[PDB]
């Protein structure tokens, strides 16, 4: 595999990551969407897809000596270190299922469940764009996307 | 150091890796330490091929009126672009495999430098669409319009010790006959057919010979045969190396540094970055010098 | 048992014209595989009279 | 690739005999184990055939 997708940031060799810590909830992989709650503990967004304002914040992988990779869960209950992205950065996030990805630079929206899809950008909150042309089938691949 | 709950266990943290392939980088190993090196910025390069001409009358006495004409010129371009690639971890994670002595970085170092020239092979041998200046495009290897495309009509996977040597004559003629170069020539297979030609021969019978010692026997045209992962299955190429067929041109050559860290938080980070072009010579009429079998 | 590391291969590059675009970032992942140490035994014996 | 580790070598003693009419008995014992390499990808080492 030519393209090793194995750092969840990876938008230049001179731009640094916003880090966001905080507590978790549930469980789940690197790359998806994701929303602050009471306390101080993050989880999954769970809000709608026709929903504008919310912050472009995604998990970061964590780190190498805690077992964190681009595929493990992480521990519940526990630091979850996330990433809020500046416009201007390439980020790999995760989409769902049954799109494919023709063109670079198709408008990028948040489905409800934390993963992105393809959505028409007249009535969704359009995150990001894409930058790379593969075709996904199984909901939790990586796919390089510009943050603009 | 050894918590007594899981002291049953031995580690010796100290990595394999990976190996590359069988003939990877054959090909791009031998142009690039033949390459000819030319200063940075310098986006596209030229050179001239002039022509033949010249009508002759012939007579008894002599006195006729004798002929004349001259010889024209045409330009031939290539391109040289630029390659880069970096790698980089954070700062809490780098602090602590520095402790326990965990070589994390060199075996980065090591590791991004041989996927920034595994992808010089996707532009040697595929090319792109996607750099050109103003006509100076490269295509590749497999569909360029400077390439002799001949197409095999025998599978040299399957077929038996003559055929091969009956077809691979028919291959080194694109290049004695209907394109007049001359030199000594050089071969590059598949993994897969150097793998089948050193099974039995079929036709000498006194003890026990393999194909590649027939085809090196019959044909002493071939310089150097080897083998190169860029190909799969029934395919092959015979060409010319040096500044008089395939040749390259290194822009810049492959240098490294580091990203310099401000505050005390900053992330490591460490870039690679390499130029280089390449370009197969034809002559002024268009007889070319490289054959890409099917 | 007995461990041991075998790390992995990385590595992003895009090809430009200008020299002059966002250029990509990676790292080295890592896992163990293991094995086992088992004992095996053995004896032999006759009587006194014999 | 395929490799062994020996935990102990082989070796034998003899239980002692304690009364006039403790049988005779010898004890042999032996420790080792085995494993052929694999990469991060999958990339084996040994093949078996059918």
């Amino acid at each position: 595999m030519a393209n090793s997708k194995n750092s969840i940031f990876v938008g230049g060799a001179g731009r640094v990551k916003q880090t966001i810590e905080g507590l978790a909830q549930s469980a789940f992989k690197p790359g998806q969407l994701l929303a602050r709650a009471a306390g101080d503990a993050i989880d999954v967004t769970a809000k709608a897809s026709t929903t504008y304002g919310n912050e472009f914040l995604i998990c970061d992988d964590q780190p190498q000596t805690l077992g964190g990779g681009t595929d493990v869960a992480v521990t519940a209950g526990d630091t979850v270190q996330a990433i809020s992205v500046l416009p201007g950065q390439y980020v790999l996030l995760s989409f769902a299922a049954t799109q494919n990805v023709t063109t670079k630079g198709a408008a990028v929206a948040s489905n409800g469940d934390g993963n992105f899809k393809l959505g028409n950008p007249a009535t969704e909150q359009t995150f990001a764009v894409t930058e790379e042309i593969i075709n996904v089938t199984t909901a939790g691949t990586l796919v390089l996307c510009r943050a603009i | 150091m050894q918590r007594v709950d899981e002291m049953y266990r031995l580690v010796d943290s100290t990595g394999t890796g990976e190996d590359r392939d069988w003939g990877n980088q054959t090909l791009l190993g031998r142009l690039l330490s033949q390459a000819q090196t030319v200063s940075i910025g310098k986006k596209v390069i030229e050179s001239r091929r002039y022509s033949e001409a010249g009508r002759i009358n012939r007579s008894m006495s002599g006195q006729t009126d004798i002929d004349m004409d001259k010889t024209k010129s045409s330009y031939q371009k290539m391109v040289i672009p630029v390659f880069d690639g970096a790698y980089g971890r954070d700062f809490r994670d780098y602090e602590a495999m520095r402790s326990e002595m965990l070589p994390a970085l060199a075996e980065d170092s090591e590791e991004i430098e041989f996927t920034l020239l595994d992808d010089v092979n996707d532009y040697l041998w595929n090319g792109d669409a996607k750099l050109k200046v103003d006509t100076a495009v490269w295509g590749g290897l497999k569909a360029d319009a400077s390439v002799a495309a001949y197409s095999l009509g025998a599978d040299l996977t399957t077929a038996t010790e003559a055929q091969v040597v009956a077809e691979l004559l028919a291959l080194l003629d694109v290049l004695r006959i209907t394109n007049k170069k001359s030199g000594p020539f050089e071969l590059y297979i598949s993994p897969q057919i150097m793998s089948n030609w050193q099974k039995l021969a079929g036709a000498n019978t006194n003890g026990f010979m393999n194909i590649m010692a027939a085809v090196r026997a019959l044909i002493p045209e071939f310089s150097v045969v080897e083998a190169d992962s860029a190909l799969q299955g029934n395919q092959v190429l015979c060409s010319v190396v040096g500044t008089r067929g395939l040749h390259a041109k290194i822009g810049m050559m492959m240098s490294s540094y580091q990203v310099p860290r401000v505050m005390h938080n900053d992330p490591y980070q460490f870039v690679k970055w390499f130029a280089a072009g390449f370009q197969s010579n034809n002559s002024f009429s268009g007889l070319k010098s490289t054959v890409y079998g099917s």
